[PDB]
């Protein structure tokens, strides 16, 4: 099996700039019949991968020719000489001269911003939910740079996992910053066996982890 | 041009089995294999394998034998694939291509026993205590199938909104929504989730109060 890695697995880029990926095979692949069947795919949300380079350097019709891809036998690089919007995406490369033809585990395309740590919030469950013996702890982790993060849940200091459901949002479309929602979802029984209810959010912009709190019987 | 269309979206039980069609139209359609690519939700690509209409060969991606078969009909030009023991691990969006520079829309499988659920909407105020900003929000629970449409005071407030992907729960999902406002807007002001399950024609609408 041919594994085909590709650097990096994420790639932000200022519009106008030059964005370079690599991808390299375990092994050569060139296809008994003496051609080299590379290919370079870009996928857009909600969409099919459309495809952009073939045969290692070839353009597909219709592909705009700021895109270029070269390399040879186990090393290949796309490059885009300079980067739009309708470029971002997620990229993957693809091998299709030994079965089973393998692809890239993807890189995706975002955008550079500045650094910005999280805006922590967290809220208690509502009496709605506690009268029909459900409790679930939100805790919303907003308009974040990079995207890296990790959220940390202690009730009465112990650390939870278990019940704990995260979402993560793409990258936001206005000012270009990450998000989260950490849910931990526990029974009111058990729910009422505690009292303080932490979440802490541990991000790059700080070596201090952001920790927001409440007392349940407050 | 060269269009492929595939079957529309598949809702089945685990254990059963699928069989999905791609139908091949502007070119002649012996003249290439037909790959199909398995695509999990969020994550990467995977060759299942091909099938040549012309002579019924076939070449598997070890890891798919059994799993999925691969068919093909020279008189109207389609090609088939059939999963079977369906699990939760084959929900995801199958292409069909007969080559990379034309991929099929795609056809979604969602295995799960689930029966038309709609979601329970509770509203989420702020800790009792204040700052100049205040983060509102709305938790939708375990609802199912797929999707729900949130929106802040019926679309109006859109700024500062964070609506979140959903994610599997029990066999039902769970989805959030927060939105950030200022303080000299909320509570003076309204503000109330509006949340639509189409699947059981209901809009539920739960608004925001201080606690
Ligand atoms: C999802 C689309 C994948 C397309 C894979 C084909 O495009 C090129 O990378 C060649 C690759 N391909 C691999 N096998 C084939 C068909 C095969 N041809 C060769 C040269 O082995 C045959 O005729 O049986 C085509």
């Amino acid at each position: 099996d041919v594994l085909m890695t590709q650097t990096p697995l994420s790639l932000p880029v200022s519009l106008g700039d030059q964005a370079s990926i690599s991808c390299r095979s375990s092994q050569s692949i060139v296809h008994s019949n003496g051609n080299t069947y590379l290919e370079w795919y870009l996928q857009k949300p909600g969409q099919s991968p459309k495809l952009l380079i073939y045969k290692v350097s070839n353009r597909f019709s219709g592909v705009p020719d700021r895109f270029s891809g070269s390399g040879s036998g186990t090393d290949f690089t796309l490059k885009i000489s300079r980067v739009e919007a309708e470029d971002l995406g997620v990229y993957y490369c693809f091998q299709g001269s030994h079965v089973p033809l393998t692809f890239g585990a993807g890189t995706k395309l975002e955008l550079k911003r500045a650094d910005a740590a999280p805006t922590v919030s967290i809220f208690p469950p509502s009496s709605e939910q506690l009268t029909s013996g459900g409790a679930s702890v939100v805790c919303f982790l907003n308009n974040f740079y990079p995207k890296d993060i990790n959220v940390k849940w202690k009730i009465d200091g112990s650390e939870r996992q278990n019940g704990v459901l995260n979402s993560w949002t793409d990258q936001d479309s206005k000012d270009s910053t990450y998000s989260m929602s950490s849910t931990l979802t526990l029974t009111k029984d058990e729910y009422e066996r505690h009292n303080s209810y932490t979440c802490e959010a541990t991000h790059k912009t700080s070596t201090s982890p952001i920790v927001k709190s409440f007392n349940r019987n407050e | 041009k060269v269009k492929l269309q595939e079957s529309g979206p598949e809702l089945v039980k685990p254990g059963a089995s699928v069989k999905m069609s791609c139908k091949a139209s502007g070119y002649t359609f012996t003249s290439y294999v037909m790959h199909w690519v398995k695509q999990k939700p969020g994550q990467g690509l995977e060759w299942i394998g091909y099938i040549n209409p012309y002579n019924d060969g076939t070449k598997y991606n070890e890891k798919f034998k059994g799993k999925a078969t691969l068919t093909s009909d020279k008189s109207s030009s389609t090609a088939y694939m059939e999963l079977s023991s369906l699990t939760s691990e084959d929900s995801a969006v199958y292409y069909c291509a007969p080559y990379g520079g034309y991929w099929g829309q795609g056809t979604t499988v969602t295995v799960s026993s689930a029966k038309t659920t709609a979601p329970s909407v509770y509203p989420l105020a702020p800790v009792c205590g204040t700052g100049s900003s205040v983060t509102l929000g709305c938790l939708v629970k375990g609802y199912f199938p797929e999707p729900v449409t949130l929106t802040w005071n019926s679309g109006s407030l859109s700024s500062g909104v964070h609506t979140f992907p959903a994610v599997l729960q029990s066999d039902l999902y769970t989805l959030s929504s927060s939105v950030t406002v200022t303080s000299s807007t909320w509570p003076s002001q309204s503000i109330t989730c509006n949340v639509a399950h189409p699947a059981s024609s209901t809009k539920v609408d739960k608004k925001i109060e201080p606690r």
